[PDB]
Parts: C-alpha cells; structure tokens; sequence
C-alpha cells in the first residue's frame, strides 16, 4: 500500500498473508476453511497466516495453517488476466474470533464513487522498496468504467473494476495482490494489477468478485 | 505496462 495508514492490530480480521518462505501475495478469509486470493499468486505448498499483524515477529494470535487445494479459477486468462481469482481451502478449518473472522461475499455489485477499504503488507513506495511490517490500510473510491477503460485502453475485461486516485500517490502495489478490497462490509475486490503504482492516471485494477459468487458456492460445494 | 501486484510481479512491455 501506498499512501496508506497503519491499520492497527487484526482490525482487519480477514485479511490473511500468504506465504513461501516470505510473504508474497495476501487474500481474504470467507469461511472457517476458505480463502479468496488472485489467480496470479497460484503456487504449491502456500502456508495461509491468520491473524497477523507484524508479519516478521509472532506475536501470539496468529493461526498459520497449510493450503489444501488452491483453486484457479478455470478460465483464468494469465495474459489478459482476466478472471483473477483463486480460491484456497485450509488444511484444517480456522478458529474464528475477534482476530480472524470471515468477510461477506457481495450480494450486489458495488456502485462507482462507493468508498472501499484496501489492505494488505506490500511495498509502501512506488518508485523502490520499502516493506512495512504491520498492516496497511488505504480507503480509496470505485472509479467509473469510463474512467478504467480510459486509463487502461483495451485492458479492462467486464470482471474487472478500478479504485483510486487518478491523481497518484495512493494505491496498492507488489504484495497486496490478493488481498481484499471492502466496502460497506462485503468482499467487492481483489488485488490484481496496474501500470506500476500510486503513479499519475493509473489507478489500481481490481477483480469484481460479484461476478464470481456462484462459481465461489460451487467451489466451496464441490471440495 | 501491465504489472501484477505479486511477489515478485509479473510486468508485461505492453
Ligand atoms: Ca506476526
């Protein structure tokens, strides 16, 4: 996150890091055994870490448990990237409480203008690298599609929505991807991609998760 | 131009 504010300890409770060895991509817990994250952060053996606040020192709340099976979407598209969305059952189901808790799923698509909050450990700077250690928080608006498609010419699929500030400074970055976009308290987005980051009519690009609410249940039903 | 938000990141020429 660029721009951001520290969030505070497990203030978001569903936000969760996965990690290989380090923290590379985030996601958000949508039942005791589920995890959504971005297509693009696939790969064998993630550990999903819980409750965590400073990602470099256990301080006590964490839950760490493996991932069973992680679930690209089936039409995921690792060019265009459209269909960004993976899914990541837990090995053993969480132990949900004040620190780890589950988000929503949407029951509309959320409107542009509509203020959402991004979260997640990626870099701070959008030009070099700074990794915080604690959680970082950006609320930042859904940009119109005008606006997206006027950004990203020929690159906005109909499973993709942006958020930000056409202005810069404020946006996700490398090691958000997959991680929540919330707003009104339902999971609207993932992290996904932009033209660099927090950079001048470039805003963030993010996955719209009301369009895959069925494919999430049948998932979720069929594992 | 194109740039994912991973780590590390995939970043296209386009
Ligand atoms: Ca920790």
């Amino acid at each position: 996150i660029v721009g951001g504010y520290t969030c505070g300890a497990n203030t978001v409770p569903y936000q969760v890091s996965l990690n290989s060895g380090y923290h590379f991509c985030g996601g958000s817990l949508i039942n005791s055994q589920w995890v959504v994250s971005a297509a693009h952060c696939y790969k064998s053996g993630i550990q999903v870490r819980l409750g965590e606040d400073n990602i470099n020192v256990v301080e006590g709340n964490e839950q760490f448990i493996s991932a069973s099976k992680s679930i690209v979407h089936p039409s995921y598209n690792s060019n265009t990237l459209n269909n960004d969305i993976m899914l990541i059952k837990l090995k053993s189901a969480a132990s949900l409480n004040s620190r780890v808790a589950s988000i929503s799923l949407p029951t509309s698509c959320a409107s542009a203008g509509t203020q959402c909050l991004i979260s997640g450990w990626g870099n701070t700077k959008s030009s070099g690298t700074s990794y915080p250690d604690v959680l970082k928080c950006l609320k930042a608006p859904i940009l119109s599609d005008s606006s997206c498609k006027s950004a990203y010419p020929g690159q906005i699929t109909s499973n993709m929505f942006c958020a930000g500030y056409l202005e810069g400074g404020k946006d996700s970055c490398q090691g958000d991807s997959g991680g929540p976009v919330v707003c009104s308290g339902k999971l609207q987005g993932i992290v996904s991609w932009g033209s660099g980051c927090a950079q001048k009519n470039k805003p963030g690009v993010y996955t719209k998760v009301c369009n895959y609410v069925s494919w999430i249940k049948q998932t979720i039903a069929s594992n | 131009g194109r740039g994912t938000k991973s780590i590390p990141p995939i970043a296209f020429p386009d």
